[PDB]
């Protein structure tokens, strides 16, 4: 289990819209419109989206560019 | 360049109490073997015990017979303590039939070949009436450990006869185990130790077979360790 | 009268209700646990996560329809415990103690 | 040759029986022999002492 989200909050310092972007990503992941960019280790889609956020691949702007594309 | 332990004299003080000695034990292995054996003995010794009982005039564990003073539940509690040795079969049906005034002890069980009643004086019930008669059939199984009724209830398997009285199974003969490592003066050596394991049982398992089986189990697990796949 | 007053509306309507998917029981030590985890009884976990169990069972095709999922959960076969183990991995639960004095309650 | 040895025991369940356990042995040796073979001769030694009684085979 991912015991700390400290690096994800260091990516976006509000610590609140972090939850929103991670929820949007994990909702695009659960209802299978999209695919994970990280090799999953039997995590559920919430911890997958946090693991993706902490690695710098996804934020709000990447979501907006990919959605309009 | 090593020594190795040889099983030596096995004194029997009583039918239940026994001392087993191991003379030529290398330094340091005294405590290791003592504790390993204590654990295996206390945990894993297979024994036989009564699993369920059917008495004639009784619907359920909570009713009462005429001419007896114990409740049926206490009768089951007495049967739980019955120490018996079964040789060949896995499930035996013993029959107890007694009439008249007197204490129904374990000796009155119908004498079968394969079953040995270790403590025949062990009391079961007391009748109190001239015409009061008790008949019962006790089913005895082999097993290891401790299995309660309630777990086996999942596997009822047509428990339909209301006369059936389930008893918790304590499938374990050994009551107590202690060991002492004390200096074993061997004629040509300075510092060797001898292990004395004193064990108290209900008088069903013989010491030699217990020790042999325990050593067998531990050796088997060590065998499992010897090979290492790394594949 | 319907609008004003306690019994009517606001003062009672949106003030203190009983919620679903919740349970209650006695707490115990469990030293072997990691700081970020908690011991949960099998039976309570099954009862709580029932609908998750049905959804995952139907997704895996172990059950044709939902009623078959109920029958398989009420028998409690090995597959049910495997699915329960699989769903539980990262799903977190909230623990609360009756007098929640501060936010760490 | 062993500089450090420790073992943790933890819960592991076979689908119905939960009171079973896993043994994780962490061992540091001093270069000479690699850990696998160290364990090998350890289990070997204990088995040779036990050998005298075990006969059910």
């Amino acid at each position: 289990a991912r015991v700390t989200v400290q690096d994800a909050v260091e990516k976006i310092g509000n610590r609140f819209d972090l939850v929103l972007v991670a929820a949007r990503r994990a909702r695009q992941m659960q209802v299978g419109g999209k695919d994970p960019l990280v090799p999953e280790e039997n995590d559920k889609t919430t911890v997958i989206a946090l693991r993706e956020i902490e690695e710098g691949l996804i934020n709000n702007q990447i979501l907006d560019v990919r959605e309009r594309q | 360049e090593f020594l190795k332990p040889r099983l030596v004299d096995i004194e029997q003080v009583s039918s239940t109490h026994a001392k087993v000695t191991l003379e030529p034990l290398e330094r340091g292995f005294g405590h290791t073997l003592g504790n390993a054996l204590r654990r295996i003995l206390l945990s894993s010794m297979p024994g036989c015990a009564v699993t369920e009982v059917e008495i004639d005039g009784v619907l359920h564990e909570y009713s009462t017979k005429e001419g007896v003073q114990e409740d049926i539940l206490e009768i089951l509690l007495n049967l739980k303590g019955l120490a018996v040795r079964v040789q060949g079969k896995d499930e035996v049906i013993l029959t107890l039939n007694k009439s008249g005034i007197g204490p129904v002890t374990a000796a009155d069980i119908t004498h079968d070949g394969d079953v040995e009643i270790v403590k025949p004086q062990h009391v079961i019930c007391h009748l109190t009436d001239e015409n009061a008669s008790i008949s019962m059939r006790i089913k005895v199984q082999r097993g290891r450990g401790y299995v309660p009724a309630s777990t086996r209830i999942h596997s009822e398997e047509d428990e339909r006869p209301i006369g059936r009285l389930l008893v918790d199974a304590c499938y374990s003969p050994v009551e107590r185990i202690a060991y002492n490592v004390e200096a074993a003066r061997v004629e040509q050596r300075t510092d060797l130790d001898k292990l004395v394991i004193e064990m108290e049982t209900n008088g069903t398992i013989d010491p030699e077979e217990a020790i042999r089986r325990a050593a067998t189990i531990l050796a088997e697990q060590l065998e499992a360790f010897v090979d290492l796949r790394d594949v | 009268d319907m609008i004003k007053g306690k019994q009517g509306r606001f003062r009672q309507n949106l003030l203190g209700k009983r919620v679903d998917y919740s349970g209650r029981s006695v707490i115990t030590v469990g030293p072997y646990l990691r700081l970020h985890q908690c011991g949960l009884p099998k039976k309570m976990a099954l009862e709580l996560f029932k609908p998750f169990i049905y959804g995952k069972l139907e997704l895996r095709g172990l059950a044709t329809t939902i009623k078959a999922a109920k029958k398989m959960v009420e028998r409690e076969e090995a597959v049910v415990w495997d699915i329960l183990d699989e769903v539980i991995r990262e799903h977190p639960v909230l623990l609360n103690r009756a007098p929640t004095l501060h936010r760490l309650g």
